[PDB]
C-alpha cells in the first residue's frame, strides 16, 4: 500500500531548547571603554 | 516531567554583580532588541504582489460552489435531497419534479451563500458527485441578492470551473 | 496517545503575569518536543472506525 | 435549445418565465436573466443507443468511482431501450 | 418550619415572557402520533407530542 | 537566499544566530506540489469471514 | 501562523474552520508529502520563539 | 389582479402588501420618508435616482431583499420613465426645488416633469397617481415657485383626471428647510400666519391616501393643528434652539400666509391625526443646542 | 467643451486620492477579526496599498464588519457607524455579516448587518480567506474609482 | 496547462469571464419553479 | 470486540461505586439517588435542601477534596413537574477524580446559592437564571449575562421557540434600532428524522 | 400544597414589595427622561409604568409576584446605572410597528389570523 509514512530511518534531530547566545564583553571591560572615552574626551 | 521556569537564584558576587549594574546603567538589553530589529531589517520580506502572484492552495479547498455534469451534457444530480438533509445551516432549498423524458431532476437548487458555512458536507454527501466546492474565491458581489445562487448560477458555475473542478476531484478522489 | 509521548509541564513560582508569559512560551517549546515524536511514530492503518 | 417568450424573456430548462402582467420583471430591468444555454434532456438526446449483447447490462458512469452507484439494467423488453436511472444513457440488446 | 400553603392553581405565563397574542389565541393539540403506514415500526408512537395549530406561511417574492 | 555575503555577516552579527542555516522563507526543499496516487489501507473488519457484527 | 494555516487547509481544505476531526476517528487521511512539509517547519521553528 | 399582488402576511417586514409603487425624487426628504414607511410593509418600491448612487445608500436598509430597485432616470428622457412605472401599480411624484439652476428652472421642475410623468403613467396604464403640490399655489401669486407649481398642478390634473393631488403646507422635521432655516439664520418680522405640518402625519395621509380607494381624483390639503404668526414662530424657534444658502424666492414665500382651504378635504378625512409642533420641535432642534409655548391666533 | 473636461479631470484626481489611501476601521467581533489579521500579516500585507492597520475610528474611511452582529451589540455599531466622517463605506466580511450564516434562526443574532448600516461590498466566506478579503477590498477601490460626484455637481 | 491540457467538454465555457458586479451583465436571483395553485377563469358570457 | 469497541475501566468502576457507598452512607438525610455509568461516572442525586452542606463535604473532607468547580449546569426536561434539572461538576485534584452532583426545582422555588463553597458558581449559576429563570437565594449580584437588556422571556426553557419573539432593525423614522416581532423570510424547515424502529434493546422501558 | 416562600409567607409583604417598587419607578421616571434625552414627558412615561403595573395585576400567587418584583428591580437596576441605551428605554414604546386590528372585520379584512 501507499501512505504518508515517516521515511524508514526516521526524521533528523529537532532542537527545542532554548538558545541565548551570551554575547558581549564584561562589566568591568564595559565599564573601562567608557572611562577610557571619557578621559580622551577631557584630554 | 515538570520543570521550573522562573526560579533562578543569581549570584551575588562582585563580578556577577557588576555585570548586572553595567546592563542597567549602559542598557545592553535594549542594545539587544535593536540589534535584533536591525537585522530583520536586512530579511528580504515575505510579501507577495497580489493580485499578480497567489498563495498556495491545495485541491481540497472549499470555495464557490457548482453543479457539475455527466461527460454526456446531462447534469449528474439526480434530487435525492441528502444535500439538504445535512446542510449544517440549511442554505440549500431543493423542489424536484419528473421532466418530459422521465428523469429524476430537479426543478429548484438554491444555495443561500450568505448562510452557507462553507463545511463540504453536500460534496461529501453527494453519491454522485454533483454538487461540489470549487476552487473559486474571488467571487465578492456589491449587493446582497447577488448571493443568492438558483439553480442557473450554480449551473453557469459548474460548466465555468469544469476543467479545473475535474483536475481537483481526479486529484483527490483516492483520499476519499 | 498522550499517555506515549515524552514532555514537560512548565510550573511557574510567583502566579504573576510575567510567569504566565514564561510557561506559555515554554509550552511551545514542548510541543515542538511532541511533534518529533508524532512524526517518527505514526503508524500505518486506517482512519476511521471500522463501525459503518 | 432556449425559447424566447414574446415579451423578450429566455424561458429557462425548468419552464419558468415571467407573465407579461407580472411586476416581478421589473427586477430585470437594467440587468440581464440568468439562463443555462445547455439543456440537459437536449443534450442527452443526441447520445446514441448502445447496443449489447447480453440480457442484463451494468451501469456505473463511467470512471469508475468517478461515476453514479452501479445500477443493473433488463433488456427483455424488445419495444424500448433500457435507460439507466442515474445518467440517463439507454441500452438495446441486438437480439 | 419555613413553609407557607399556596392553593391557588399554577399560572406561570406572566414570567415566561411569551407575548399575549401567542397565548390566548393558540390552541395546543395533545396527541400520541400516528404510526407512518410507509413502515411497520411503532416505536415512534411511544411518546405524547404536544403541539400548536399552523398558521399562514407565504412566498417570498425574491425566491 | 540571495543576499550578498556582507549583508549575511550584517544580518548574523546583528542577531547572534547563523540565520542562513534556518531560513523561514521556503525554498525547492519542500514537496512537490504534485503527488503519486496513494493507495489507501483497509480496516480490520474487512474481511469475508469470521466477522460477525453482533461480535 | 500562516505556514500552519497552509498545514490545515491541505489536509481539510479550510484555512482555519477545518471540521477535521469526527466522532470516530478523522475525515481525510494526510495527503503525500505532508509531514515532509512539518517536519520542515518544526525543524527552524526553535529559532523563531528565539527571537520573540 | 395578479396573485404575485395579493396581500400576505402580517404586514411586516418579509410580507407582501401588495404594492408596487415608483417614487421620483425619493432621493430627499418627503421621498426618504415615504421610502420608510412603504418598505417597512414589504412592499416593492422602484427607486429612480438622479444623482450619485452613493445618495442613494441610505436609502438600503429600509426594506427587504430585492424589495427596492434602484434604477437610472432623466426628467427630459420620456424612455426612462416608460422603463420606471411600466410594472407599477402607483406612482408618486415628489419632484421639486427650492432654487432654479442653469440646467433646470422652475417652470422645467414643476410643469415638465410632472406633466411628462403624468403623460407616460397614463399611457403605460397606471392606476393611481399622487401629485406633491404646495398648499399656497396660486397662478398670480408674486413667485415663480407658486406660479409654476400651480401650473403644474393644473397641468397634472388635465393629463391624469384620477391624480390625487395633495398639498401640504409647510412640513417640519428632522431633515427640513423650515425650522432649521430659522435655526440657522442667527430675516425679520410680519403678519404672516402659517400652519406647519409634521412630516410623519403627511406620510402617513399619503400612505392612507395609497391605501384608501375614494381619494382617487381628490384634491387634499395637508395642514397643522395650530396657526401661529411669523414672528411667535421665530421667537419660539430661537427659544426651543437658546439662541439669543438663501434667495429671493424663499423670502417671498415665507412671507406669504397660509390659505384657508376649508372646501378641500384635510389629514382628518384620511384617519392620521396631526401633530402640533411642540412634541417635536425639541427633537427637531436637539442638534442645534450648545420653554414657553408660542400662542396660537 | 472645457468645463466637462475640467470636472472630469478633477474628479478622476480627488478619486485616485480618496481610492489609494482608505484608512479602515475594522469591528473584531469573532473569526473573521483573527482572518483580518491574517490579511494585514508580512505574507499579504494591506499597508502596502496604502491601508493602514487600525485605524482610529474618528478618522477612518470604510468600516470592516468582520464577525456575527448580536442584538447587544448592533446599537453601538450604529452609533460607531453615525460618528464617522463621510465619505464612509462599509463592507461586510464573513457569514454572519452578510445574512446571518451559522446563526441565521438564533434569537440574539441580527440576521445580517445590511439591516443597521448601508453596506457597500459583501466578502463571502467562513471566513474568508485573506487573499478574498483583499480582493474584496480591490473591488472597493475599483468601486470608488468609478464615482462620478463632480459630473453629477456639474450636470446638475 | 500547456504541458497537461484540460479535458475537452463540449459544454464547458470557451470564453472565461471576470467577475460581474456592479455591471448590467450581473446575476440576479429568481424562482425557478412554476406556477403552484391555478385560478378559476370566470366564463366569458354573461348569463342572459 | 477488540479493535472498534471501547475497553472498559473495572477498577475504576469499583472504586467509584465504594466511594458512592462512603458518601450515602455518609450523608443520608440528603442524597436520593447513587449510580456509576458504563464509562466510570458517578453521580448523586440529591435533595435540593442539601446542596449547600453536600458540596461543602465534597469540598472539605479529607477522603474527597473535590477542590475544582469545573461547570454548572440546568437541564430543562418538562415531563417532569420540577422541571429543571441542576447539575455540578466536581474535580478533585488531590485523587484525581470526578463527580457529579444533581439537585431538582421547578420555576418558583429557590436554590441556596453555593457562592459560599465555590466562588466561580458566582457567575455560573447566574447564566443559569438568565438562561432559565432558577432564583438562587442568597446571590451577591444576580441579574442577566448574556441576553440583551429589554429581552423579556428566558431562552434555553424548551419552550421557547428557536427564533425569539422580536427582532432588532434600524429605523431611520425614529433615527434608533427598534424591536418588531419577528418574521423570517425562509421558516425553519424542521426534520423529523426519528426511525420508527428501536436501537437499543438494553435502554428498553417497560411497557404500561 | 406546602411551598417554599421566595421572600414572602402571604400576599400582604408581596403587595408591600410591589408598593416599594412603583414608589421607586415612579421616582425614576423624571431622570430616565432627562438624562437619555427621549422625545417623551414625565407624564407618557408615568403612565406607561402604570399601564405595565396594572397589566400585571391579576395575580394571586406570593411566589410569582415575588419573582415578578425580583425582575422589575432588575430592570430599576439596569436602568438606574446607563446600561440601556436610548433604545432599550423605548423598547416599552412600540412606535414603529403599525396598530393591529381589534374588531372582527378588520381582522377577516387583513388575513387569516384569530
Ligand atoms: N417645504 C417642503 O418640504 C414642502 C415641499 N413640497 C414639495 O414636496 C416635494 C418634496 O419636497 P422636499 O423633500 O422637501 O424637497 P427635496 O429637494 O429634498 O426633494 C426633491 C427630490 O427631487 C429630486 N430632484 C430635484 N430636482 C430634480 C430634477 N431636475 N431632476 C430629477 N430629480 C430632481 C431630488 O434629487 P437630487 O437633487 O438628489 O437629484 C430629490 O430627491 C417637492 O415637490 C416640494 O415642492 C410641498 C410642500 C412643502
Ligand atoms: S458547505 Fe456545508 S453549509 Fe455550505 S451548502 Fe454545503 S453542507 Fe451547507
Ligand atoms: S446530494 Fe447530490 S444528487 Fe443528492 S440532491 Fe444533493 S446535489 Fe443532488
Ligand atoms: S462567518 Fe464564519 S468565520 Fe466569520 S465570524 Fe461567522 S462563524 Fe466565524
Ligand atoms: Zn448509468
Amino acid at each position: 500500500v501507499k501512505q504518508d509514512m515517516p521515511p524508514v530511518g526516521g526524521y533528523g534531530p529537532i532542537d527545542y531548547k532554548r538558545n541565548l547566545p551570551r554575547r558581549g564583553l564584561s562589566g568591568y571591560s564595559m565599564f573601562a571603554v567608557g572611562i577610557g572615552a571619557l578621559l580622551f574626551g577631557y584630554w | 516531567t515538570y520543570k521550573y521556569v522562573n526560579l533562578r537564584e543569581p549570584s551575588m558576587d562582585m563580578k556577577s554583580v557588576t555585570d548586572r549594574a553595567a546592563q542597567t546603567l549602559l542598557w545592553t538589553e535594549l542594545i539587544r532588541g535593536l540589534g535584533m530589529t536591525l537585522s530583520y531589517l536586512f530579511r528580504e520580506p515575505a510579501t507577495i504582489n497580489y493580485p499578480f502572484e497567489k498563495g498556495p492552495l491545495s485541491p481540497r479547498f472549499r470555495g464557490e460552489h457548482a453543479l457539475r455534469r455527466y461527460p454526456s451534457g446531462e447534469e449528474r444530480c439526480i434530487a435525492c435531497k441528502l444535500c439538504e438533509a445535512v446542510c449544517p445551516a440549511q442554505a440549500i432549498t431543493i423542489e424536484a419534479e419528473p421532466r418530459a423524458d422521465g428523469s429524476r431532476r430537479t426543478t429548484r437548487y438554491d444555495i443561500d451563500m450568505t448562510k452557507c458555512i462553507y463545511c463540504g458536507f453536500c460534496q461529501e454527501a453527494c453519491p454522485v458527485d454533483a454538487i461540489v466546492e470549487g476552487p473559486n474565491f474571488e467571487f465578492s458581489t456589491e449587493t446582497h441578492e447577488e448571493l443568492l445562487y438558483n439553480k442557473e448560477k450554480l449551473l453557469n458555475n459548474g460548466d465555468k470551473w469544469e476543467a479545473e473542478i475535474a483536475a481537483n476531484i481526479q486529484a483527490d478522489y483516492l483520499y476519499r | 496517545v498522550y499517555d506515549q509521548v515524552e514532555f514537560d509541564v512548565p510550573i511557574g513560582s510567583r502566579g504573576d503575569c510575567y510567569d504566565r508569559y514564561l510557561c506559555r512560551v515554554e509550552e511551545m517549546r514542548q510541543s515542538i518536543r511532541i511533534i518529533s515524536q508524532c512524526l517518527n511514530k505514526m503508524p500505518p492503518g486506517e482512519i476511521k472506525v471500522d463501525d459503518a | 435549445g432556449v425559447r424566447t417568450s414574446p415579451t423578450g424573456e429566455k424561458v429557462t430548462h425548468t419552464g419558468q418565465v415571467y407573465d407579461d402582467e407580472d411586476y416581478r420583471r421589473v427586477r430585470f430591468v437594467g440587468r440581464q436573466k440568468e439562463v443555462n444555454e445547455n439543456f440537459a434532456i437536449d443534450l442527452i438526446a443526441e447520445q446514441p443507443v448502445s447496443q449489447v449483447g447480453s440480457r442484463v447490462i451494468s451501469c456505473d458512469g463511467g470512471g469508475g468511482a468517478l461515476g453514479h452507484p452501479r445500477v443493473y439494467i433488463n433488456l427483455d423488453k424488445e419495444t424500448k431501450t433500457g435507460t439507466c436511472g442515474y445518467c440517463g444513457l439507454q441500452f438495446r440488446q441486438q437480439h | 418550619t419555613q413553609l407557607i400553603t399556596v392553593d391557588e392553581k399554577l399560572d406561570i405565563t406572566t414570567l415566561t415572557g411569551v407575548p399575549e397574542e401567542h397565548i390566548k389565541t393558540r390552541k395546543a393539540r395533545i396527541f400520541v402520533p400516528a404510526r407512518n403506514n410507509m413502515q411497520s415500526g411503532v416505536n415512534n408512537t411511544k411518546k405524547w407530542k404536544m403541539e400548536f395549530d399552523t398558521r399562514e406561511r407565504w412566498e417570498n417574492p425574491l425566491m | 537566499a540571495s543576499a550578498t555575503r556582507l549583508i549575511q555577516g550584517l544580518r548574523n552579527w546583528a542577531s547572534g544566530r547563523d540565520l542562513q542555516a534556518k531560513l523561514q522563507l521556503r525554498y525547492q526543499e519542500i514537496s512537490k506540489r504534485t503527488q503519486p496516487p496513494p493507495k489507501l489501507p483497509v480496516g480490520p473488519s474487512h474481511r469475508l469471514s469470521n466477522n460477525y457484527y453482533c461480535a | 501562523r500562516e505556514k500552519m494555516f497552509e498545514f490545515y487547509e491541505r489536509v481539510s481544505g479550510a484555512r482555519m474552520h477545518a471540521a477535521y476531526v469526527r466522532p470516530g476517528g478523522v475525515h481525510q487521511d494526510l495527503p503525500l508529502g505532508l509531514m515532509d512539509d512539518i517536519y520542515e517547519f518544526s525543524k527552524n521553528f526553535s529559532l523563531r520563539i528565539d527571537e520573540l | 389582479l395578479h396573485h404575485a399582488v395579493i396581500p400576505h402576511g402580517k404586514g411586516g417586514r418579509s410580507s407582501v402588501s401588495g404594492i408596487v409603487a415608483t417614487v421620483f425624487g425619493a432621493t430627499g426628504f418627503l421621498g426618504r420618508y415615504l421610502v420608510n414607511h412603504l418598505g417597512r410593509m414589504g412592499s416593492q418600491v422602484i427607486v429612480p435616482y438622479r444623482c450619485e448612487p452613493y445618495d442613494t445608500m441610505h436609502l438600503r436598509p429600509m426594506g427587504d431583499l430585492g424589495q427596492i430597485i434602484f434604477m437610472d432616470w432623466n426628467g427630459r428622457d420620456k424612455d426612462s420613465i416608460r422603463r420606471a412605472v411600466e410594472h407599477s401599480n402607483v406612482v408618486i411624484n415628489l419632484v421639486g426645488r427650492e432654487w432654479e439652476t442653469k440646467n433646470f428652472d422652475f417652470e422645467d421642475v414643476f410643469v415638465k416633469i410632472p406633466q411628462a410623468i403624468a403623460q407616460v403613467s397614463k399611457e403605460a396604464g397606471v392606476e393611481k397617481f399622487i401629485h406633491i403640490s404646495h398648499l399656497n399655489a396660486d397662478i398670480k401669486s408674486s413667485s415663480k415657485y407658486l406660479r409654476n407649481k400651480a401650473v403644474g398642478e393644473k397641468e397634472v390634473r388635465e393629463t391624469f383626471p384620477e391624480a390625487t393631488i395633495i398639498k401640504p403646507a409647510d412640513i417640519f422635521g428632522r431633515e427640513d428647510r423650515f425650522l432649521n432655516y430659522f435655526a440657522n439664520i442667527r430675516s425679520l418680522g410680519k403678519k404672516t400666519v402659517k400652519q406647519p405640518v409634521y412630516i410623519v402625519d403627511v406620510t402617513k395621509g399619503i400612505i392612507n391616501a395609497i391605501k384608501d380607494p375614494d381619494a382617487r381624483g381628490k384634491t387634499f390639503a395637508f395642514v397643522g393643528p395650530n396657526r401661529y404668526l411669523l414672528f411667535d414662530l421665530v421667537q419660539y424657534v430661537f427659544a426651543v434652539a437658546h439662541r439669543p444658502w438663501t434667495t429671493r424666492d424663499k423670502v417671498e414665500r415665507i412671507h406669504t400666509t397660509d390659505r384657508t382651504l376649508p372646501h378641500l378635504p384635510g389629514l382628518e378625512d384620511l384617519g392620521v391625526q396631526a401633530t402640533p409642533l411642540e412634541l417635536k420641535a425639541i427633537e427637531v432642534l436637539r442638534r442645534h443646542r450648545t420653554v414657553q409655548p408660542a400662542k396660537t391666533v | 467643451s472645457r468645463g466637462e473636461y475640467v470636472v472630469a479631470k478633477l474628479d478622476d484626481l480627488i478619486n485616485w486620492a480618496r481610492r489609494s489611501s482608505l484608512w479602515p476601521m475594522t469591528f473584531g467581533l469573532a473569526c473573521c477579526a483573527v482572518e483580518m489579521m491574517h490579511m494585514a500579516a508580512p505574507r499579504y500585507d494591506m499597508d502596502r496599498f496604502g491601508v493602514v492597520f487600525r485605524a482610529s475610528p474618528r478618522q477612518s474611511d470604510v468600516m470592516i464588519v468582520a464577525g456575527t452582529l448580536t442584538n447587544k451589540m448592533a446599537p453601538a455599531l450604529r452609533k460607531v457607524y453615525d460618528q464617522m466622517p463621510e465619505p464612509r463605506y462599509v463592507v461586510s466580511m464573513g457569514s454572519c455579516a452578510n445574512g446571518g450564516g451559522y446563526y441565521h434562526y438564533s434569537y440574539s443574532v441580527v440576521r445580517g448587518c445590511d439591516r443597521i448600516v448601508p453596506v457597500d461590498i459583501y466578502v463571502p466566506g467562513c471566513p474568508p480567506t485573506a487573499e478574498a478579503l483583499l480582493y474584496g477590498i480591490l473591488q472597493l477601490q475599483k468601486k470608488i474609482k468609478r464615482e462620478k460626484r463632480l459630473r453629477i455637481w456639474y450636470r446638475r | 496547462p500547456t504541458v497537461k491540457p484540460p479535458t475537452a467538454r463540449k459544454f464547458i465555457w470557451t470564453n472565461h469571464k471576470f467577475n460581474l458586479s456592479g455591471t448590467p451583465q450581473q446575476y440576479v436571483p429568481y424562482s425557478t419553479t412554476r406556477k403552484k395553485i391555478q385560478e378559476w377563469v370566470p366564463p366569458s358570457t354573461p348569463y342572459k | 470486540t477488540r479493535p472498534t469497541v471501547r475497553p472498559r475501566n473495572d477498577v475504576a468502576h469499583k472504586q467509584l461505586s465504594a466511594f458512592g457507598e462512603y458518601v450515602a452512607e455518609i450523608l443520608p438525610k440528603y442524597v436520593q439517588q447513587v449510580q456509576v455509568s458504563c464509562f466510570s461516572e458517578l453521580e448523586i442525586c440529591i435533595h435540593p435542601d442539601g446542596v449547600i452542606p453536600v458540596l461543602t463535604f465534597l469540598r472539605d473532607h479529607s477522603n474527597a477534596q473535590f477542590k475544582s468547580l469545573a461547570d454548572l449546569t440546568a437541564v430543562d426536561i418538562p415531563t417532569r413537574q420540577n422541571r429543571f434539572e441542576i447539575v455540578y461538576n466536581l474535580l478533585s485534584l488531590r485523587f484525581n477524580s470526578r463527580i457529579r452532583v444533581k439537585t431538582y426545582t421547578d420555576e418558583l422555588t429557590p436554590v441556596e446559592s453555593s457562592v459560599s463553597v465555590y466562588k466561580a458558581a458566582n457567575w455560573y449559576e447566574r447564566e443559569i437564571w438568565d438562561m432559565f429563570g432558577v432564583f438562587f437565594a442568597n446571590h451577591p449580584d444576580l441579574r442577566r449575562i448574556l441576553t440583551d437588556y429589554g429581552f423579556e422571556g428566558h431562552p434555553f426553557r424548551k419552550d421557547f421557540p428557536l427564533s425569539g419573539y422580536v427582532e432588532l432593525r434600524y429605523d431611520d423614522e425614529v433615527k434608533r434600532v427598534v424591536a418588531e416581532p419577528v418574521e423570517l423570510a425562509q421558516e425553519f424547515r424542521k426534520f423529523d428524522l426519528n426511525s420508527p424502529w428501536e436501537a437499543f434493546p438494553a435502554y428498553r422501558q417497560p411497557p404500561e | 400544597t406546602s411551598v417554599k416562600p421566595i421572600f414572602s409567607r402571604d400576599m400582604n409583604e408581596a403587595k408591600r414589595r410591589v408598593r416599594e417598587l412603583y414608589r421607586a419607578w415612579y421616582r425614576e421616571v423624571p431622570n430616565t427622561v432627562h438624562l437619555f434625552q427621549l422625545d417623551i414627558s414625565v407624564k407618557q412615561g408615568r403612565d406607561k409604568v402604570r399601564e405595565m403595573f396594572k397589566k400585571n395585576a391579576h395575580v394571586t400567587d406570593p411566589r410569582v409576584v415575588d419573582l415578578l418584583v425580583i425582575k422589575g428591580k432588575m430592570e430599576l437596576e439596569e436602568t438606574i446605572n446607563v446600561w440601556k441605551q436610548r433604545t432599550h428605554v423605548m423598547r416599552f414604546f412600540h412606535e414603529t410597528e403599525a396598530p393591529r386590528p381589534k374588531d372582527f372585520l378588520s381582522k377577516f379584512y387583513v388575513g387569516h389570523d384569530p
